[PDB]
RNA sequence: UUGAGCCUUGAUGUGUAGGAUAGGUGGGAGGCUUUGAAGUGUGGACGCCAGUCUGCAUGGAGCCGACCUUGAAAUACCACC
């Protein structure tokens, strides 16, 4: 249960919205509707902590794995698709990058030996040994293939950069926030797809979809970040 | 009553904050003034939050 | 045939002693085996949360009842002590790369701070089943041949579940009642002083004794 | 609701391309082999398809970002051609203010009024001019866009899909600019009551059969 | 009748590599099989229809575990969830 705490964001004369305090959780499916230009791309940035309000605070659970994803994809077309598939769980990259200092560092010290000997059992303890077999399912269940695995970011349509990095979010990741899933029009079908896996996983989403449609069928409870 | 009332928290760790007004709407900026901080009796900066 | 008359002759809905449980376990002998009677703890810890994960390792008095091939991954002085306490793996990465990479695995890795090239060696051979040295059992340790020394002696190792719970072999069958207590004795005085500090609630509220091809009873 | 429309500074009268080949597949098998088609200053031509079919690089090759491997394309000669990009990110960027962006437009007009006007008229004020526009989100840019075209007053749109990120309250206000529009364009949007709002003239892409004129796209979905 | 909690029995649980709708806990590669078996004949129940499950004599005593395609191991399996 993330809780908002008097969140107030102003750019400029007129501030995007006063006094917010609602609190997020349970087990209930949440998605927020706005005019655009009118917070909704600032709420969310403000609840991951990308972004502190002017005022309020966040107040983030400890433990609960916020998961968020790098939105629009016609702006990072450098890391490849393994690149940004492998850079969501922030504590199994970080201890497999610390591990790959073993093949990488010429030696240890009688302390590295310690620190290697917990950091292999941190891996184990987040399952860095199923890791790749949840991202490879997570990968071709979208629908790109083994050979468009280590091609760069660039040289694949949209329709598919959306399907590959909808998998940096799903790292069986509780309380994700997603932003707009339309827009880059999907084929329909995906969008069903995406519907039918997300009301069959249980997690706590939050999301910023524009269409009528899709967000019947998926959502739950409906937040209006209209007036103010 | 458009004059809205803030407060100059310290950055050396103590509690000690002076507390003046701002025009609300002309950009939202964090003043960043070196004050007097009489707790350690030295020059630190008082970044503004109330 | 043995569920449906064992489901008849056993009931556990209700709860049992440590003076009939072990007379009744004994008792079911069911197939022709050593039927390694093994002891399950349902902990009361928040697995989800990872300061609450309970690993350990424990000395019992009466042996793990196997052969330990302790392979003391330790370059020089780890080697030496291998070689002093019978150490069936030399400490180098090529009884990780060629002898190991041929051979099947070896049954505990005693790490040490001088030669561990396994630290990245193994990887997802030897360690999927649980077969690294870990720090926190004391597989990083200042001894590596004292450590495959005390293996032996029944070094047993126990880590929580998801949903944190502890089951591991409590001993062979053929030990006495009077072992079996003693050693179910040690590992619970041993998993009452590995709990974690903040752990709210009772955490011990369940514990069964169960056999390879029996069934098991509530102990306490 | 914004108020946006756009206007034209010359009529064209007889066509816009009459484009023959193009011979345009980028590594694998052409997604389209002929497309041979004319417009005799048409209208609409809601080119469809799945993700990855395309569209949006035969408006590339179309307007002139690429050009095709074997043929060749042409246009009027008095025509003015406007464009929305499937991406607008490489347009935004350069550190350049609201007011500035859409002063930097503009052929013969005041830097006080119809550019400080123009904006006001889609949800924009005061405060928005002076904000560097790369700071702006999604429905923002979309209408900067809007707002490029009608003071460019083309002939011809290309406006690859524009209902991306509206906010089906300026979806109606681009619909009523759309049916008011008396010029000449084409689009390639997917959404479903746009193309049955106002296309006529549907140019159907896939793999290895194309659709051209099947009619107001009801007896197309209807047959298919 | 219909909601909720609790206990018990017994069901329930795929990918992508392919033998097969392959949850972990790992303790174990030798147990399971006639206190009547492989499959035959006949019905259930469920189901990304390829397939799991159960009354059932008979038929009359073999299927398996490995090897293996593997992130994992295979309802040999006994417990606790
Ligand atoms: N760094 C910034 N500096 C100044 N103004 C900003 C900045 N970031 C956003 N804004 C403005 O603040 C307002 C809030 O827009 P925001 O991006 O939060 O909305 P959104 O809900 O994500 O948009 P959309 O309608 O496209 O879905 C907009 O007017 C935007 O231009
Ligand atoms: N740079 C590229 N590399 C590889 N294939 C490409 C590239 N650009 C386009 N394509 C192919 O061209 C097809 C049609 O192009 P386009 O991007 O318009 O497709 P679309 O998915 O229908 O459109 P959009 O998603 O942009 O609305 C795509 O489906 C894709 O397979
Ligand atoms: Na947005
Ligand atoms: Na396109």
């Amino acid at each position: 249960m993330l809780v908002s705490s008097n969140v107030t964001m102003q750019f400029g004369s007129k501030p995007l919205f006063e006094n917010i305090s609602v609190k997020f959780g349970g087990g209930n499916r949440y998605g927020l509707i706005g005019a655009n230009g009118s917070g909704k791309s600032t709420f969310m940035k403000i609840l991951g902590g990308d972004l502190e309000p002017t005022l309020g605070n966040v107040s983030l659970d400890p433990n609960e794995r916020i998961g968020k994803l790098r939105q629009d994809q016609f702006a990072f077309e450098e890391f490849t698709v393994l690149d940004t598939v492998i850079m969501g769980h922030k504590e199994l990259w970080e201890v497999k990058q610390e591990r790959d200092r073993i093949y990488a560092l010429p030696e240890m010290s009688e302390e590295d030996g310690y620190k290697v000997a917990d950091l292999e059992v941190k891996y184990g303890e987040m399952d860095g040994y199923s890791a790749e077999a949840r991202a490879g399912e997570l990968l071709l269940g979208v629908g790109i293939p083994v050979e468009q695995h280590y091609g760069p970011m660039s040289e694949v349509a949209p329709g598919w950069k959306l399907r590959v990095l909808l998998a940096q979010a799903l790292f069986a990741d509780p309380d994700i926030l997603l932003l707009d899933q339309p827009t880059n029009n999907l084929d329909i079908d995906t969008i069903r797809w995406l519907e039918q896996v997300l009301n069959e996983r249980d997690s706590t989403m939050i999301i910023i979809s524009h269409d009528r449609h899709f967000l019947n069928m998926v959502c739950t409870h409906m937040a209006d970040l209209d007036y103010g | 009553g458009i004059r809205e009332k803030i407060k100059l928290v310290s950055s050396a760790g103590t509690g000690h904050f002076y507390t003046t007004t701002k025009n609300k709407r002309t950009k939202p900026e964090k003043l960043e003034l070196k004050k007097f901080d009489p707790v350690v009796r030295q020059h630190v900066i008082y970044k503004e939050a109330k | 045939k043995r569920m449906r008359v064992i489901r008849e002759k056993v009931d556990a809905t209700k709860q049992y002693d440590i003076n009939e449980a072990i007379a009744l376990l004994k008792e079911l002998a069911t197939a022709k085996f050593v039927e390694s009677v093994d002891v399950a703890v349902n902990l009361g810890i928040d697995a989800r949360k990872s300061d609450q994960n309970v690993r350990g390792a424990t000395v019992l008095p009466h042996g793990t009842g196997r052969s330990v091939r302790v392979a003391v991954f330790t370059q020089g002085a780890n080697a030496e002590a291998a070689k002093a306490a019978g150490a069936e793996l030399v400490g180098m990465e090529d009884l990780a790369d060629q002898i190991k990479k041929g051979e099947m695995n070896f049954d505990v890795v005693i790490a040490s701070p001088d030669a561990m090239r396994v630290v990245g060696q193994l990887g997802q051979v030897l360690g999927p089943r649980g077969l690294m040295p870990n720090p926190k059992v004391g597989t990083v340790t200042p001894n590596v041949a004292e450590a495959v020394k005390n293996a032996k002696a029944g070094q047993v190792r126990y880590r929580n579940d998801k949903n944190g719970i502890i089951h591991t072999t409590i001993g062979k069958v053929d030990f006495d009642a009077d072992k079996l207590k003693e050693n179910l004795e040690a590992l619970l005085v041993a998993l009452k002083k590995a709990k974690p500090t903040q752990a709210k609630g009772v955490y011990i509220k369940k514990v069964s004794i169960s056999t390879t091809m029996g069934a098991g009873v509530a102990v306490d | 609701n914004p108020f946006i429309r756009f206007e034209q500074d010359k009529k064209l009268f007889r066509n816009a391309l009459e484009v023959e080949g193009l011979t345009k597949g980028f590594d694998n098998g052409p997604l389209f082999k002929n497309l041979n088609l004319l417009l005799e200053v048409g209208e609409k031509l809601a080119v469809l398809g799945t993700n990855g079919v395309g569209k949006s690089t035969l408006l590339k090759t179309l307007v002139g970002d690429l050009q095709p491997d074997s043929g060749t394309v042409k246009w009027s000669e008095n025509a003015r051609i406007g464009y929305y990009a499937q991406d607008h990110e490489y347009e935004f960027e350069n550190d350049l203010t609201v007011f500035e962006w859409m002063s930097q437009w503009k052929q013969e007009g005041d830097d006080e009024q119809a550019v400080r006007s123009i904006l006001g008229r889609l949800l924009f004020s005061q405060d928005d001019i002076k904000k560097p526009a790369k700071v702006l989100s999604g429905g923002e840019k979309g209408r900067m866009l809007f707002g490029k075209l009608m003071m460019q007053k083309p002939n011809i749109l290309i406006m690859d899909q524009p209902t991306n990120h509206l906010d089906m309250e300026s979806i109606e206000s681009l619909n009523m600019a759309l049916e008011l529009y008396q010029g000449t364009l084409i689009f390639v949007s997917h959404d479903r009551e746009f193309v049955s709002s106002l296309a006529t003239r549907i140019l159907e892409i896939t793999p290895e059969r194309v659709i051209d004129f099947s009619g107001n796209y009801e007896d197309y979905l209807r047959s298919k």
